């Protein structure tokens, strides 16, 4: 029990609206002069957090009791949960697969005397992701104990369905959250393809560009024609423009639809940005926005149960709900990120094959991608690090390996920025399985 | 823990340090001087000539009234009405603060 | 057939985010500190580039499988293709009047 | 903001959180207020270490 | 010897021939695209000066 | 998780069998030389123990998957399980009443003159079997992180079975692990009555010299005319050829089938004419088979269930599989160990009255028998605990006066060595009371 | 119980470490040389990296050794955090039980 | 011929212990002291004899 709490708790006026009522002389209160019991509703409309009692009017004896009871039913939706996969009941690991375009090839008909049976490998390039989160949620409902709150089994068993409904919310708030992370996670490691821009809150016009650079980038992600410039693995692959989603903060994109009025009046179109998922900000320091894929989330379910246990001496229950995840980003399926400030002049090489089996004495083309923010050409150093058998590669990215290697050697792209004084030695990595050949030879020519 | 019985012998108030000394027969408890290092904390108010108990423990943080503002590391030592306050005179330093307090808040502290 | 490899690759951490979150005193990562299982889901949720074998977490002689093959289906396209007129079966020439 | 209750306290409280604001000869104190119900417990406590 | 599904050996192969008609796609761009730089090379556009 | 082993990880070789192959010339290889591909099938032959992901040998991107899960589901029994009794559901021990012979007296009607109303006891002797093994089988199924290890419904009920039934196959050796405890246990106490024999494998007329002691003494256990040998507690009892059981090993079993069995016309003249289980072998250091009774072996089941629970917190099963068993052996049945090496030259001495009741100044006699492995080894001494200055025991008479303490009587036989008689004596008691 | 820590230049494993205060949070580094330690570092800490201290009153610490130590030696702080002999009181934190010779771990009684 | 060390396959939490069962295949009844040994260790890792 408590007692000696007025309505008065916590509650810091900033005038007393019952003195202006009182004193109003002609004054813009005017309004709640004529109202008869103005001096009741001022007093305990803004609620009561304590509970007094109160007698009846009429008889004072009898107690007034409480009459309705409401339980609120309000739910927490993951903004992202339309970007979810299916489940996997079983295995841990998931495999993609995407199998990219070839060249072309001129009809020749002389050509194909001998070229039959040529031999020429599909480009496929892999991508595996693994189950990652692995957490339960956790309340007790003391059942007995809360049949006294409750008068009718109508309003006890709406209660105790809300608490399991707050297990169902905090589920849908962490995934966000955690989806949320893969944002801040892949931006952090240097995947994402990074648009430069000014900070748009410091002027008009530095809007105007952004989104300007908003709406030419979804466009050359809906091409149909598709491009190998927008994703971190550089596959040739298209998006749409249904399934392109603007994830943006909701003071950026509150200054966009006021201030750039071609936004304003495209506002209800699923195809000026895409699907504008507004969301609160990142915790990266420069990430303004992001356009992204519909197939960028590869965010699969493992395991949903709610096990439950009672505890016969406490007299309760324990609601155990278990949601485990694979929650990771394909690496494929474009995405474009949108960063003001200070950024490196180059973001990321992405070094084509980067996996081989190549032959002793055998050769691989390798190719770079160099993903700069400014519009400059860039040179690319291709090594072979690691070995020990003297391999060595050509300037511009064909592997030769020495025809008795027998040992595993990875192939960087080295992309070296900034000045001399501090080289900031961007590097992109294949690696390279040595097969051996049983070849003779030793010397040419 | 280690329980035993105590008499205060001076208005314990909760919350505060705690000293103690030998008496009739028993031992008993007052709030700590100003500037040393204390023994006991109470936890629970105990009149003057009330007769209670002590819970042994060692404990790796007290929880007690700051005698004046406190910074997180403070250095703290015995102050007026048994508090803790701040100082810098290493032989009166019985912990140091892990969070700030405000003149009569709780600060919690670690044992040195 | 691959021995030691990472799965920082080709990956230029700018920053590394699992420090961010440790070192966080409100700085943003804030909304992280209470994320449970946040250090493995930034560990391998970028998208593991060659694959590793991974033990079972409760019987270690045990291998975690491969459970789903996703094959990606991108279906690039001429956005030209509405100019594409008919076939020519028989004949090499196109005269028109 | 972690109230630690006494092993005898008998009767009502009320923690108060106080963001003070304004001016240092005229402190504008914005005080948020909670109401502690102490319950008994009848352990042997007394003091520590 | 890399599926142990048809179901996903037939879909893995049929995402090999449809790379083919991704290539087929691409290059038609490219081709359809230079019969316009060809036509403005020749000088048969009605030019607008801008 | 295991980033760089080898395929050759446990793996001591003893020659490599691909320089071998590749060394053509040593002419028991060459016919190896023909296999296309015998260096991919002599690294992998053996398996893999760590499973390194392998590439896809045509698209290096994929990965080369597992084909085939196979669960090696194995049952395992107890050889020793038809010695078992039964189960006894409500109540703890066993009493085991045996009723031995008595002592002819001469007639003598001169001194049957006073003695008319004489009470005469029977040598009733008695042994008890408390309940002995009390245990249980813990095995946790984590059975959600188990769909990891699994693409299949199948294999994955599969395996919750065989940890269950690796349950059970802990309860059958266990189970058997603590029977030849019990013969192990018996020879340590002593109680066994050694047979000296040299080991049968030694010179192969030591299994023919072994085969005779084991058809003699299968027949002298079970004359018609009962023997005060051949168990403890030193009674008359006798045995039938169908009760004895005889244990030896895979070791005599094989060589007897070789080096005897077979050049014998009659193989009936050498079967070890009692029941054979064949076991692994003892531990004892000499002891090579146990002649036995059927019910020497007194086990007995007390409690065998299953109980499982959930861990809601943390997804698994847990499952305690409780077995509680009586585990005693019987001293009444014949008892008949064969041992090589050295012995004991008594292996123990029975005291015939193992608990009497004595008034103050009553008149008991007590009795040794010597056990005596060698062809003579005697003199019994007798003394007595219990400290009052009346009592004395004397040859074989016990005086027991008003004193009274819970009094024991300590015999002796000097099995020694010269002046290592002062440690070197082997006893065995009663134990007196009064009144 | 436990609270965070901003350390302060990168902490080792099993170093032994002092407390101090800056901007806010409690700043952890390696003990200075000759005095009594605070805290034992369980892994290692980057030098601006929020961490936790764990407050579970222990008897008795585990160590690095900076120098062959013997059974019952009484110990200080030596050179980068690490555990070494001393025979002058004030600077004693506590005595090993155990014997180490130089980057091993020792376990000592704080005392 | 051979020393079969029983756990194989451990996967140990930092702090924690495994213990290991070396079955020598022995070719004769003489026996044979196991010795333990860690590599790839750092300080404070090792195996306690058994």
């Amino acid at each position: 029990t408590f007692n000696d709490v007025k309505t008065s708790l916590g509650i810091t006026e900033s005038y007393d609206i019952v003195n202006a009522i009182r004193n109003s002389q002609g004054d813009n209160f005017k309004s709640y002069v004529p109202l008869a019991t103005a001096n009741n509703v001022a007093e305990v409309g803004a609620g009561i957090l304590i509970n007094q009692t109160v007698q009846n009017d009429f008889i004072t004896s009898l107690v007034d009791r409480i009459g309705l009871v409401v339980i609120r039913q309000v739910s927490l939706n993951n903004p992202l949960k339309k970007f979810k996969k299916g489940q996997i009941p079983l295995g841990r690991t998931i495999e993609e697969i995407y199998t990219d375009i070839t060249k072309e090839k001129q009809y020749d008909a002389e050509e194909a005397e001998q070229k039959v049976f040529e031999r020429e490998m599909p480009n496929v390039k892999t991508l595996f992701h693994e189950r990652n989160r692995q957490g339960f949620y956790h309340q007790t409902i003391q059942d007995d104990s809360l049949k006294t709150a409750f008068v009718s089994w109508g309003n006890f068993e709406s209660f105790v369905s809300s608490i399991i409904n707050a297990i169902y919310n905090s589920a849908e708030v962490d995934e966000y959250e955690y989806m949320k992370l893969l944002v801040d996670n892949y931006y952090s490691k240097g995947l994402f393809t990074t648009v430069k821009i000014d900070e748009p809150t410091s002027s008009t016009g530095a809007l105007t560009e952004f989104v300007k650079k908003m709406r030419a980038t979804a466009r050359k992600l809906t091409l149909p024609q598709g491009s190998r410039d927008w994703n971190s693995m550089a596959v040739r692959t298209r998006s749409y423009m249904e399934d392109l989603h603007l994830i943006i903060d909701a003071d950026l994109e509150a200054e966009l639809d006021v201030d750039v009025l071609a936004k304003a009046f495209n506002m209800n179109r699923t195809d000026f940005l895409g699907n504008v998922t507004v969301i609160d900000g990142f915790a990266s320091t420069g990430l303004e926005a992001v356009l992204v894929d519909k197939d960028w989330f590869m965010v699969y379910d493992n395991l949903h149960k709610m096990e439950t246990v009672r505890n016969p001496r406490g007299l309760y229950w324990n609601y155990y709900y278990h949601v485990w995840q694979t929650l990771s980003v394909s690496r494929f399926a474009n995405a474009v990120a949108f960063v003001s400030g200070d950024v490196p002049a180059v973001t990321q090489v992405i070094v084509s094959p980067n996996i081989a089996a190549v032959k002793q004495g055998g050769q691989q083309q390798f190719t770079a991608y160099v993903r700069a923010t400014n519009a400059k050409d860039h040179k690319v150093v291709w090594s072979v690090e690691g070995g020990s058998t003297g391999t060595a590669i050509t300037g511009d990215g064909l592997l030769s390996v020495s025809g008795n290697e027998d040992n595993q050697l990875t192939v960087k792209a080295t992309v070296d920025i900034g000045t001399e004084d501090k080289p900031k030695l961007v590097v992109g990595e294949a690696v390279v399985s040595i097969r051996p050949n049983n070849a003779s030879g030793g010397a040419q020519a | 823990m280690v329980s035993f019985t105590a008499r205060a012998k001076s208005n314990v108030m909760a919350y505060r340090l705690l000293a103690y000394s030998q008496g009739d027969d028993i031992i008993e408890i007052s709030h700590a001087a100003e500037n040393t290092i204390p023994d006991y904390v109470a936890v629970k108010d105990v009149d003057k000539g009330d007769l209670t108990q002590v819970n042994m423990y060692p404990l790796a943080a007290w929880q007690v009234i700051a005698g004046s503002d406190i910074k997180v590391g403070d250095n703290l030592t015995t102050g007026k009405d048994g508090t803790a306050v701040p100082t810098d005179d290493p032989s009166t330093v019985f912990g140091y603060a892990v969070e700030e307090a405000q003149e009569g808040q709780l600060v919690t502290l670690v044992i040195s």
